[PDB]
């Protein structure tokens, strides 16, 4: 087996800037050497082949280099878009071998969060449960408090958070944060509300709903 | 130029999983069949890969004993075959196409999710997020095992301004995800909402309509 080592296993830079990953072979494997690019969730999509030959439809500021050993895959001026991890196979003798891969942030300014609030919806009401569900829109960066205050009391461990992965267009983050009680818990409760810290806002936004209210 | 995978399973610990690429058009010609697994969260690692004319198949001594990987050229289809499932065999499973010259894995299937586990199928129930310059909308893809589901928006035409959230595991051991969409407030009571979610481990499909509150 032939190991692979990729350096650095993660990475954050600015649009723009250049972008350098390294692979290493363990033992010479000529120059066979493919990079794949992996946007989450997706498949991987191969970027370079032979060392240094871009996969038709790749742009041009990809590009690859090195012989032997010693690998480097190059983003000229990184773009929003280049959000993925990337990896770095041999295929010049079996098994095939990846490198451990490279996660690649973009760096951008401080957004605000459009802040939305949602009350649990009637068809659920009737399951006997209430997810009271509150969005942070378009934001950067990722670190936002959310803190939900019903009645004007303060909540703990009754609440999750999601976050999306860096937008491909903008580099922002969206979060959704959810609330969940019995139905019975729910109809205890008049005022249901949202906090918002963020350093993209000059103070904290709170979005509310009263149960009942049409 | 495609390679089309089976759905994602659930499958309980010391059984077997078949996974299926359809390749496309009958493009076997002139191309060997790669597998290749994620676990969640980590890299990847190759399992093995089949010569499918001739049918010779090559497998990584990780995996030597455990998987056999078959070609069948009248359906063009590979095969990837998994038993004694362990725990740690939950992950994304993907063939690709190997090149004869380079070694280039050019072309990926989507990837089936297959995850070990003792727990059935339990399909999710879909409720909507209702709205009140711009407005959102979405819909709430609640109580579901195992992943994944995915979200679309009136069957592929809104994908502007939408967000799909990674699912979250509740403490009942369930997950659940929801899928949200801005669009301007004037649009609201013209354009129309659906939301269309598909469990394929449950075979549930489920198309909610998003309605002003």
């Amino acid at each position: 087996d032939i190991q692979m080592t990729q350096s650095p296993s993660s990475l954050s830079a600015s649009v723009g800037d250049r972008v350098t990953i390294t692979c290493r072979a363990s033992q010479s494997i000529s120059s066979y050497l493919n990079w794949y690019q992996q946007k989450p969730g997706k498949a991987p999509k191969l970027l370079i082949y032979a060392a240094s030959s871009l996969q038709s439809g790749v742009p041009s500021r990809f590009s690859g280099s090195g012989s032997g050993t010693d690998f480097t895959l190059t983003i000229s001026s990184l773009q929003p878009e280049d959000f993925a991890t990337y990896y770095c196979q041999q295929s010049y003798s079996t098994p095939l071998t990846f490198g451990q891969g490279t996660k690649v942030e973009i760096k951008r300014t401080v957004a605000a969060p459009s802040v939305f609030i949602f009350p649990p919806s009637d068809e659920q009401l009737k399951s006997g449960t209430a997810s009271v569900v509150c969005l942070l829109n378009n934001f950067y960066p990722r670190e936002a408090k959310v803190q939900w205050k019903v009645d004007n009391a303060l909540q703990s461990g009754n609440s999750q958070e999601s976050v999306t992965e860096q937008d491909s267009k903008d580099s922002t983050y969206s979060l959704s944060s959810t609330l969940t009680l019995s139905k019975a818990d729910y109809e205890k409760h008049k005022v249901y509300a949202c906090e918002v810290t963020h350093q993209g806002l000059s103070s904290p936004v709170t979005k509310s709903f009263n149960r009942g209210e049409c | 130029v495609q390679l089309v995978q089976s759905g994602a399973e659930v499958k309980k610990p010391g059984s077997s999983v078949k996974v299926s690429c359809k390749a496309s058009g009958g493009t076997f010609s002139s191309y060997a069949i790669s597998w290749v697994r994620q676990a969640p969260g980590q890299g990847l690692e190759w399992m093995g890969g089949i010569i499918p004319i001739f049918g010779t198949a090559n497998y990584a001594q990780k995996f030597q004993g455990r998987v056999t990987i078959t070609a069948d050229e009248s359906t063009s289809t590979a095969y990837m075959e998994l038993s004694s499932l362990r725990s740690e065999d939950t992950a994304v499973y993907y063939c690709a196409r190997y090149d004869g010259i380079y070694g280039e894995l050019d072309f990926w299937g989507q990837g089936t999710l297959v995850t070990v586990s003792s727990a059935s199928t339990k399909g999710p129930s879909v409720f909507p997020l209702a709205p009140s310059g711009t407005a959102a909308l979405g819909c709430l893809v609640k109580d579901y095992f195992p992943e994944p589901v995915t979200v679309s928006w009136n069957s592929g035409a809104l994908t502007s301004g939408v967000h799909t959230f990674p699912a979250v595991l509740q403490s009942s051991g369930l997950y659940s995800l929801s899928s949200v969409v801005t669009v301007p407030s004037s649009s609201l009571g013209t354009q129309t909402y659906i939301c269309n979610v598909n469990h394929k481990p449950s075979n549930t499909k489920v198309d909610k309509k998003v309605e002003p509150k």
